[PDB]
């Protein structure tokens, strides 16, 4: 187990660490989190009490460094840093820790939520996704656009996920016109999967991680490419059997982790009523149907 | 965006642009079978592609064997009618393709964008005219040619004859709707109206009679007549 401290907490905050979430007061002795389960990655994200404007957070992997969260007064945020020197860090650790000064992440025995949200997320796709090459960890905020809504503004500060856009001529082969836009097989197995994905793993990854940055951050550029990579294998005819059943586990464990009182502005209505009902694979997701119709029947 | 009453004057000015009606594409005549259930039959169908400023109309007729074992025949004649649109915009010189295509039927918007992505510059438009082009197989010429064709063809006609060289294309177009409104309304009655005086003839370059500019107003006036006389047939007015 790893250890994320903070230097100490000068602004009242709200801080997340994966699906858990507890508030910090103004000045209290707070200095970070312990017993973080090593083999996942992992975002620890803020709201400052005093301005809810911007959630922002930091994904991180602590097999890859000793990471710190300090308090910039300059730039009035949370800062993620590495420190490179490892006694120094074990050092300051073990004071907080003999001083009670940290929070457990706190997970059930029973509990396989974190790793059913994160199967197929590896920190090296989410650091081609949000480019920062001297960080070994990675910022998402709020507000960050993607490279597929800039094109319809600055490119350092965006979220470069595979961009998809069904009336496109990579989506659409010339003399396949209706064919591709009714059926869009092609555009998922030959375009996305076998050309730039290379494989359903690494397409399931961006998806998981497009939903995560869309429910800890309600950064809406992400909520669209989620949408959009479901819709995407929703409407195709041919399918991996595989890809089916993993998509229904997929979705299942994301529509029950997120908060029922944001589903009015995390779940797309035509979508998913496309996707549930209409669709080539509108009996293909089993267990996502009876989640959605027992949990949220009236978007349907 | 959507074409509509406010921006009408738009359809007359230097841009070229096309109106695509579908509703002829798919014609179908419906009976029993011997067992007692229900068939279809197709007939032949027409794209109706026209030039608002100029008259000129692009004909593509639609033969029968378009349909020969195709499943889901109406979605598949809205993908057929773009694919044909496609490929007469492709057909035309670079300084004759349209800046703006104006599809009458919003089912017609995907296809035809799908099918136009090579031409992202040629914008693909809606309309809230109520436009009466499916009455366009109520001109003699134009029904004729397409029922006895044997084969996919394209034809060219001017719709507005030789009236540009007497009003505007605002007053021509006014005056094909009309026409059109009453021919689809009262068939027979406006077919009437159009042909009674046998002294007025259609020339043979022609589709409609060599009306006078003082004719063209009596016969106006009584195709509105016509339709004001079925409105009131109809909702008991
Ligand atoms: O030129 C023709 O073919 C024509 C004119 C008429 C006609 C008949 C009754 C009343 C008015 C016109 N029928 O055929």
């Amino acid at each position: 187990m790893n250890t994320v401290p903070f230097t100490s907490a000068p602004i009242e905050v709200t801080i997340g660490i994966d699906q858990y979430s507890f508030n910090v007061k103004e000045n209290q002795p707070f200095h970070g989190i312990k017993d973080i389960p090593i083999g996942h990655v992992h975002v620890i994200h803020f709201q400052h009490a005093d301005n809810s404007s911007m959630r922002y957070g930091y994904w991180f992997d602590c097999r890859m460094g000793n990471f710190y969260i300090q308090y910039d007064p300059k730039d009035g945020l949370y800062k993620m840093m590495e420190e490179r020197d490892g006694a120094k860090f074990e050092n300051i650790v073990h004071n907080f820790k003999e001083r009670q000064m940290m929070v457990s992440y706190p997970k059930i025995d029973e509990d396989d939520t974190w790793y059913n949200l994160t199967e197929f997320v590896q920190m090296d796709k989410i650091r081609k996704i949000v480019r920062k090459d001297e960080n070994q960890f990675s910022y998402v905020d709020s507000s960050m656009t993607t490279v597929q809504e800039n094109e319809l503004s600055d490119p350092a500060h965006s979220l470069n996920y595979t961009v998809i856009n069904f009336k496109s001529r990579e989506a659409i082969r010339p003399g396949h016109e209706m064919e591709d836009f009714l059926d869009k097989s092609y555009y998922l197995n030959t375009v996305m999967l076998q050309g730039i994905f290379k494989n359903s793993s690494n397409y399931f990854g961006e998806l998981q991680f497009a939903f995560l940055n869309a429910m800890f951050f309600g950064n809406y550029g992400s909520s669209l490419q989620w949408h959009a990579m479901i819709e995407l294998i929703c409407s195709s005819a041919t399918v991996p059997k595989h890809m089916l059943d993993k998509l229904d586990e997929i979705l299942y464990y994301q529509i029950k982790t997120l908060p029922e009182q944001y589903s009015d502005i995390l779940l797309n209505e035509r979508v998913w009523n496309i996707c549930l009902y209409s669709s080539f694979q509108k009996n293909s997701l089993h267990n996502t149907e009876k989640i959605m119709e027992n949990k949220y029947p009236e978007l349907l | 965006g959507a074409m509509n009453s406010s921006n009408y004057a738009e359809l007359f000015n230097n841009d070229i642009k096309l109106f695509v009606d579908d509703t002829n594409v798919y014609r179908v005549t419906v009976h029993k079978t011997f067992e007692g259930n229900v068939a279809t039959k197709a007939i032949n169908g027409c794209i109706f592609t026209l030039n608002p400023k100029t008259g000129h109309l692009f004909l593509k007729i639609i033969h029968t064997s378009v349909w020969a074992g195709q499943k889901r025949l109406s979605q598949l004649a809205k993908w057929k009618t773009a694919e044909e649109v496609s490929a007469l915009v492709r057909s035309l010189p670079k300084e004759e393709q349209p800046k703006q295509i104006i599809v009458t039927r919003k089912a017609m918007l995907d296809p035809l964008e799908v099918h136009m992505l090579d031409f992202p510059n040629i914008a693909i438009r809606p309309t809230e005219l109520r436009l009466p082009f499916s009455a366009a197989m109520s001109i003699d010429k134009l029904s004729d040619v397409v029922m006895k064709a044997t084969e996919p063809q394209m034809v060219l006609f001017n719709i507005y004859d030789d009236w540009l060289d007497r009003i505007s294309s605002y007053t021509a177009f006014s005056r094909l709707t009309l026409l059109l409104r009453a021919l689809k309304t009262n068939e027979e009655s406006a077919k009437m109206i159009l042909l009674s005086d046998p002294t007025i003839t259609i020339k043979s370059y022609h589709l409609w009679p060599s009306f006078t500019d003082e004719q063209w107003i009596t016969i106006e006036s009584q195709m509105r007549d016509l339709i004001l006389t079925e409105y009131g047939r109809k909702y008991n007015v």
